[PDB]
């Protein structure tokens, strides 16, 4: 639950040259992004998650 | 054989369509040795805060584009801690790695020359006149070569065929250079050592080398291919040293 | 490095644009051993009449296609002697090799995800209801994911973003999978071992795994390029075993 | 300063088959030519060059 | 593996998209030995003035082109010193290297067969008639196969399906041959030794072999791709020998 004291920064992307295509090709393209953790990664202090909830039993 | 990776500081460049790497005269950058020094105070060497890739702003390669040039240093004087170390010292010294990127499709065509010219002294469009520094350089923005003879006062004579130096443009291959042929590769890489007649120098007063990008075969394409094709430059200093610490100068 | 050949039984697949082969969890299929068996009768092992490539029928990848799924087994219950050995026994066991083909030109674009999900239990579009088996599977014909929330009775809730399981579709990479990126490769190959909580099981009652094909980047092309782009699946059982011979069941 | 006695010949280029392109590509192309000397090359008898000249001092 | 270089005399051919090289029957050309000779005078061997690449004139591959043929020798009788040595001697002997070039873009399609046929005896379009030499050969200019059955007098029956020899054209693969598939390669190369029933022969009287170029898949392209696609042949004699010097013959 990050606050201003433990902030980590930002990521940005820019055109270094631009996209060049020949005739007969679609002009627009798309990029996809994947995330994962490295081999020095770890966590601690177990807690309950805020993503699941119920209003009564039998759910 | 076509894939390459370059790491400097906290920055990395990958490429999948490279030709090779040019090492200017077979000499890699290095620090100044003891039997070649003249300044006596201990120098500072930041070594990761200054020696990393900085990216300039891009230009648009159009169907009738004459070409572009930059001056080094003075194009990196507002870049992070390299610029700050430039402002507080009297003497500096560094080599460079230059990387130019431009990609396009297999239905495009065109050919660019990428060349580094040491001590590129330029002339004025008025022959009974002198140049000023605004006409020579705009920092991270590129100057533009022209299509015909230039006129008016205070501008540089910039018709591409003479390269603004009174030479033939087809002979610039005497300097360290590479080509970007759109059907072959999409990037050029040049490693430049420190080249001067003195071991250190002031970085605001003297332009050590000019970077020129000149298309020999214009950009062409057909019916519905992409029209926007940008070119991008990225430069990293190497073995950076400074001497003569005092208060910060002001331009 | 991109060319591959796979032989099983009397069938062979060649490919010239493959990425690699995924082995589900580092485990190849194999026969059941003596210190893990519970059924006592001698099993039958046909070994070339069942362990060979069978081809299903193809689907058409259109500009707005949500995706497709199949259930295994029950997609091979009318395939030669594998299906006949399925109909006369009570217990069966087999691994699989899956191969998905889709080719296109260097002027097309698109990206598909090919994933195998063990024990893919699905939900009904009516939340106070239960599913039936016709809505889960149509044999060698594919079921189709949807574009929005589904309604009506007896159909499966099949909006692609939830994958019909109540999860995020971008996390399906936790399972064995590959990608078909039209500019890179034209085929995917997955080798799946037998995965269950019991050593053998009845092949009509239990779906062991679901095969999902989901496009993340839609198909696009220009003026007069080919419009028809099909996708084809081919599956081969491996180390197939059967137990409990009696008269043939009837669905 | 070559004369008829020390002539060296000529160079010519021709289409061996022709240029073939698919649809969506520019039809016209260009070729470039570079010149250099081999490792058995040498010169002699120094002289002044006819490419530079002046009409008065201070030039 | 696709790049090749061939040097003969003062001529060199480079290629970047070759398949391989065909050596006609596993036999390279060589000079005549002493236990196989019958003519007694000392032979002449020019060895660089005759053994070099000569280029013929090109043909235009159109959308409906049946094919072309040449006869060897008699296509090189006006080529430099090879032709002059042919005119002054009674007996000659030589092998050959043949190289066919045809390039096109990745948006074109088509397939050519390149075949060398020893002793290709041809028939007349009138069955109660005989052929003449003008209908068989035009030197460095190619003869043209036809599209239907030919008629009239003195012309060769040249419908492509029978190859003008009374055979099936699909069986010509029994001879030394290669293919030019426009998506794969752009050149064919065949090395042919001396093939005859006598050790030497007169070069004006006897055609040793015919070169045939026959398209099986016609040339096709789309909206604004290049329409002009030429084909070019280049031939170099090897181990050339002559005997029986007298005054020059006249045709």
């Amino acid at each position: 639950q990050q606050d201003e004291y433990t902030s980590a920064g930002n990521v940005t992307c820019w055109y270094q040259t631009g996209i060049v295509v020949p005739a007969g090709t679609p002009t627009s393209c798309s990029i996809m992004c994947f995330v994962s953790a490295c081999n020095d990664f770890s966590v601690r202090l177990l807690k309950d998650t805020p993503f699941i909830e119920q209003s009564a039993l039998l759910q | 054989d076509r894939v390459r990776s370059i790491t400097l500081g906290n920055s990395t460049i990958t490429t999948q369509e490279s030709a090779n790497v040019v090492v200017a005269y077979g000499r890699w950058p290095e620090y100044l040795k003891d039997n070649e020094a003249t300044a006596e105070d201990q120098p500072t060497q930041p070594d990761v805060a200054t020696c990393r890739f900085y990216t300039l702003e891009s230009v648009t390669w159009e169907r009738d584009s004459p070409g572009w040039w930059w001056k080094f240093p003075d194009a990196l004087k507002d870049m992070g801690l390299f610029g700050q170390n430039m402002y507080y010292h009297y003497l500096g010294r560094a080599g460079y790695t230059i990387h130019v990127q431009c990609n396009a499709s297999k239905f495009h065509q065109g050919c660019l020359m990428v060349v580094c010219v040491p001590e590129a002294e330029m002339g004025c469009s008025q022959v009974d006149g002198t140049v000023n520094e605004h006409s020579l350089s705009e920092g991270e923005t590129a100057k533009k070569f022209a299509s015909t003879s230039t006129n008016g006062t205070n501008t540089v004579q910039s018709i591409v065929t003479n390269a603004g130096m009174g030479v033939g443009v087809g002979n610039l291959t005497i300097f360290p250079h590479q080509w970007i042929n759109l059907r072959t590769n999409n990037c050029a890489t040049i490693v430049m050592p420190y080249i001067n007649n003195v071991p250190m120098d002031n970085m605001f007063r003297h332009h050590n080398f000019t970077l020129m990008i000149i298309p020999f075969v214009p950009l062409d394409y057909s019916s519905d291919s992409s029209t926007y094709v940008p070119i991008t430059v990225t430069v990293a200093p190497m073995c950076a040293e400074y001497n003569g610490l005092r208060l910060a100068t002001s331009l």
